[PDB]
Parts: C-alpha cells; sequence; structure tokens
C-alpha cells in the first residue's frame, strides 16, 4: 500500500521505481478581463517522473496546445499525466520498467491504474510522505526549458547531477528533499544561498552548481538554517 | 397454491419462506408449507436455534418438481429433495393437509412485495449461478463465495455471479481510458446489455437475486454484486429512459423490504451518495431517493 515513514530505505533498493508528481501539469495566470471578470492564462507544464535509485529524470514538457477545446482541465491534467507516463513505460524494454509506480497525489492513483491495465505486475502506490516536488519549476533550467518550447516535448537529466560518483541515492535523495523544500518554502532565499559564490557553477549536462563535499556541508546547514527560519517567522515561534 | 411439505423438525428452527418467517419448536408437529403462489420463484431457508452461521436455503419454483424438505441428521441440516412420483406426493400432501400440520403461505392479497422483489428472476438464470444441475432447485448459505471473491476457493460451492470491474480492459476502450471510466455507458449498454445479459431483465434478475442472497443469508458477495450492477446504471450518462424508471421501482421494493436494523452491513454508503447525489443519475430515482432519505437519511 502507501509509502511512508515506515518503508522509506525501500526507494533505494534495486526493485526499478518511479515517482510521479502531477502538481506543475497544469499551470494557470489568473487576469481580470476587459469587462471585469476573471479568465486563465494556461502556460507550459511538465509531469515530473524520478527514478529515486538512479537520479534520471523523465521531464515530459505539457504544451499549453494540449488544453485548447478542452473542458475540466485539472480533471484532464491527471488523465494526461496517466496517458504519459504509460507511452513511458510502454516505450522503455521490459528489463527496464519499473515493478512500482508511486503517485505524490492519491488523485493519479484512479487515473494511473487505469491507464496502466496492461501492467498487472505494477504496483501503483500513493505516498503519505509530504513531499516537496512541486519546487522543480524552481530549478532554473527545468524552468527554462518548459517555458522556452513550442512543442509536447520529452528532456532528461540526472536530478542527482554525478553526486551518485560519490555518495549513496539514500544521501543523494535527502540532498534533494533538502534542497527542494528550501526551494519551495522561500524560492529567493534558497537561489541566493545557492549562486552567491559565482566561482562554483552549474556544469551544461547539470542542474546544481559543481560544489566539493565540504562545500555541500555548508549548504545543506544553510537551507536546513533557512527552512527553520521562515517556520518559526510563519507560526511566530 | 403449491406445497412444501416436511418429514418432520427434528431440531429447533426459524423457517423461512420468501420474506416471511416462523420459529419451530424440537420435535413440535410440523409437516410443512402450504398455498405457495404458482407463478414465481421461492427461496426457503433456515437458522438453527443453536448456531447462526448455519443460515442457508433452496430456490425453488413449484412448476418444476415435487419438492419436500427432510432433515439429514449426518450433514446435519434441512434439506431439499424431488419426489419423481407424482401419485406418492399428492398422497402424503392431502394427508397432512387434512391433519393441519402446515402452515399457509401467508399472503395479503393486495400485497405485491415478493413479485417486485422477484419481477425478473427466473430459476434457469438462477442455475447457471448456483451450478448444481442434477437438482432443479439451488443451495444457498451465508459463506458460499462468488466467482470474483475466489480471483480476490472451492470451485463447485461458488456463486458465478457476471463478474463487473471498472478497471479491466472489458469496461476500458484503449484510448478512452477516462472516457469510459468517468462514463461507463460503454461497459453497460455494448459489453454488458448487448454483449452478455442480452437483454435488460437478465441484468435486473440478477441485481434482483444478488440482493435477496444477501438480505436473506447476509452472503458479503451477493451484496457487492447488488451494489456493483446498481452503480454501472448510476455511473452511465446514456441508459434507456425504461431501465431508469424499472431500477427506480426495484431498487424502491428492495429499501422498503430491508430489515431497518442491518442498514449498517448490507448498504455501500458510498455507491448510495454517488446513485442519489454525484452520477448522472442523481435526478432519476425519485421513489428510491425519497424512500432512502425518510427510512435511512443517517446514510447521507
Ligand atoms: C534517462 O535519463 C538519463 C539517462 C542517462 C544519463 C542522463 C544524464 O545524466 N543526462 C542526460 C542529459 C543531461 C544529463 C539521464
Amino acid at each position: 500500500g502507501a509509502m511512508n515513514s515506515s518503508n522509506y530505505a525501500e526507494l533505494f533498493n534495486n526493485d526499478i521505481k518511479l515517482f510521479v508528481d502531477d502538481t506543475n501539469v497544469y499551470r494557470v495566470t489568473v487576469h481580470k478581463t476587459f469587462e471585469g471578470n476573471v479568465a486563465t492564462k494556461a502556460i507550459n507544464g511538465c509531469i515530473f517522473t524520478l527514478n529515486p535509485k538512479t537520479g534520471h529524470l523523465f521531464l515530459k514538457i505539457i504544451h499549453t496546445s494540449v488544453w485548447a477545446g478542452q473542458k475540466r482541465l485539472s480533471q484532464l491534467a491527471k488523465w494526461k499525466t496517466a496517458e504519459e507516463v504509460s507511452a513511458l513505460v510502454r516505450s522503455l524494454p521490459k528489463e527496464e520498467q519499473p515493478k512500482q509506480i508511486i503517485v505524490t497525489r492519491k488523485a493519479m492513483l484512479d487515473p494511473l491504474e487505469v491507464h496502466m491495465l496492461d501492467f498487472p505486475n505494477i504496483a501503483i502506490r500513493p505516498t503519505e510522505l509530504r513531499l516537496p516536488f512541486s519546487a522543480a519549476m524552481s530549478i532554473d533550467k527545468l524552468s527554462d526549458v518548459v517555458m522556452k518550447a513550442t512543442e509536447p516535448q520529452m528532456v532528461l537529466f540526472n536530478i542527482y547531477d554525478d553526486w551518485l560518483d560519490r555518495i549513496s541515492s539514500y544521501t543523494a535523495f535527502s540532498r534533494l528533499t533538502l534542497l527542494l523544500r528550501a526551494l519551495k518554502t522561500n524560492e529567493e532565499s534558497a537561489k541566493m544561498i545557492l549562486l552567491s559564490d559565482p566561482t562554483i557553477t552549474i556544469k551544461s549536462y547539470h542542474l546544481w552548481p559543481s560544489f566539493t563535499d565540504e562545500q555541500w556541508i555548508t549548504i545543506e546547514s544553510q537551507m536546513r538554517d533557512l527552512i527553520l527560519t521562515e517556520y518559526g517567522r510563519k507560526y511566530n515561534v | 397454491m403449491n406445497t412444501v411439505p416436511f418429514t418432520s423438525a427434528p431440531i429447533e428452527v426459524t423457517i423461512g419462506i420468501d420474506q416471511y418467517s416462523f420459529n419451530v419448536k424440537e420435535n413440535q408437529p410440523f409437516h410443512g408449507i402450504k398455498d405457495i403462489p404458482i407463478g414465481h420463484v421461492h427461496v426457503i431457508h433456515f437458522q438453527h436455534a443453536d448456531n447462526s452461521s448455519m443460515r442457508y436455503g433452496y430456490w425453488f419454483d413449484c412448476r418444476m418438481g415435487n419438492f419436500y424438505i427432510q432433515y439429514d441428521p449426518k450433514d446435519g441440516l434441512y434439506k431439499m429433495m424431488e419426489e419423481r412420483d407424482g401419485a406418492k406426493f399428492e398422497n402424503i400432501v392431502h394427508n397432512f393437509k387434512e391433519r393441519q400440520m402446515m402452515v399457509s403461505y401467508p399472503k395479503i392479497d393486495e400485497d405485491d412485495t415478493w413479485y417486485n422483489l422477484t419481477e425478473f428472476v427466473q430459476m434457469d438464470k438462477i442455475r447457471k449461478i448456483v451450478r448444481k444441475d442434477e437438482n432443479q432447485f439451488s443451495y444457498v448459505d451465508s459463506s458460499m463465495t462468488t466467482v470474483q471473491e475466489n480471483e480476490l476457493s472451492d470451485p463447485a460451492h461458488s456463486l458465478n455471479y457476471t463478474v463487473i470491474n471498472f478497471k479491466s480492459r472489458e469496461a476500458i476502450r484503449p484510448g478512452h481510458e477516462m472516457e469510459d471510466f468517468l462514463d461507463k455507458s460503454y461497459y453497460l449498454n455494448t459489453v454488458m446489455l448487448q454483449g452478455i445479459f442480452k437483454n435488460s431483465s437478465n441484468y435486473f434478475g440478477e441485481l434482483q437475486f444478488a440482493f435477496l442472497n444477501a438480505m436473506f443469508f447476509g452472503n458479503y458477495g451477493s451484496s457487492l454484486q447488488w451494489h456493483a450492477m446498481i452503480e454501472l446504471i448510476c455511473s452511465s450518462a446514456t441508459v434507456p429512459k425504461h431501465m431508469l424508471d424499472k431500477l427506480d421501482e426495484i431498487l424502491y421494493y428492495q429499501i422498503k423490504t430491508l430489515p431497518e436494523q442491518y442498514s449498517d452491513i448490507l448498504l455501500n454508503e458510498r455507491v448510495w451518495n454517488i446513485c442519489l447525489y454525484s452520477s448522472f443519475q442523481k435526478n432519476s430515482l425519485h421513489n428510491t431517493e425519497k424512500i432512502m432519505e425518510n427510512k435511512y437519511p443517517e446514510l447521507l
């Protein structure tokens, strides 16, 4: 059943699994019209599909076009998300298909389960964890590739950059969720912390700066200090 | 007016016939039921005064043969049997009536309850669900699992109900995943009505049979199958205007017949809130909404 605090280290075993976050599939801006009513304007989206073992990110970019002529968009977004996951599983060799797909929002259980009926041995699981994958669009390179796109389009990254060369998936994942929690809580702050030292840069096939072990310990503590600051400042504690 | 005589009542037992029931004391001189309306299927059922696991019964139509009940002290239960000898049968029946050892099927003449709960239930469809084609009658109890319950063990003692699954290839046309799951019209109209049942009367017959097996035996599977056949219709945008009209009738008499105190084990909160208030058919089961809101307001 549900991924929680108990069954956490299963993310890191040798069973192939993908996380799916659908929170940035359907994005809009809200504006006042000429007559003074409200309207939305859809913008480019993305499905977030992650293998937490390898760090392999299957970012399906969702072009505004897909919404044209459709009702119940927020509901459609979940079925579109499930179709795109299904297509990605079908395109992979049998030995690479995942045994589990963990969705971050219970509302994706039914769409995905219906779309994966051809994969009876692939369990669709929810999670009880409050995972910060919605902050994915606060990563400059991911936002840029999403907002620049002019058609549907699949983009590949390793969201752990090359860290697995030096640390384990468990640690890599913790660094990731810590970085995303910071980004989610206070984007401006988190990004200031990450880019202050202009001499540490971002390799072209990477998403985060090329920090040293010593420099990651600095950053991780500053992100934690930043998460705590914004908490006590928001519950006046 | 037909008869199901009894050889004796060895053991204390509460006997049921259709929606009626009476207590028979151990070795009270009881010798059966007379005046059973010809033209409908019936069900005789037993719960012994000792344990309440033993809730067992037989579906029968006396237009198929001469049935009697004899207690078998090895298997330890009231068994239905068929007398092939017309002469010996009519002879024992007349004897017991003259003696006056038979209770009368107690039918108030304005009362159409049984007819309304069995209108589309035909023995032959029953014998295809309780496979045992060496009897004209059909045995059912509290425990018997469904074929769908075996998949999610003993295949001879199964209820072979039609398999309904809203998350199956049968219910979902590839490329229509969203469309078919939110609006089950395909799964109902093409696949089930036209595909498997043939007409709305066989569907309604199953739905009806499922309910009675649920209510008379507290059979969990039959109840799952009842709720599923309802949900399928309620979850379709496109239903024959006659089917909607008939279902509202069928469900009215089912909710009406239900003992007040078993509401909490026989009714699925979720399916009913969906049917009456969420689904396409919220505005289409007027008689069902009225008796549900007046008899079981707590469940909505
Ligand atoms: C499936 O995604 C993969 C597979 C193998 C390698 C990588 C990767 O590290 N990249 C791909 C382009 C930029 C960085 C991603």
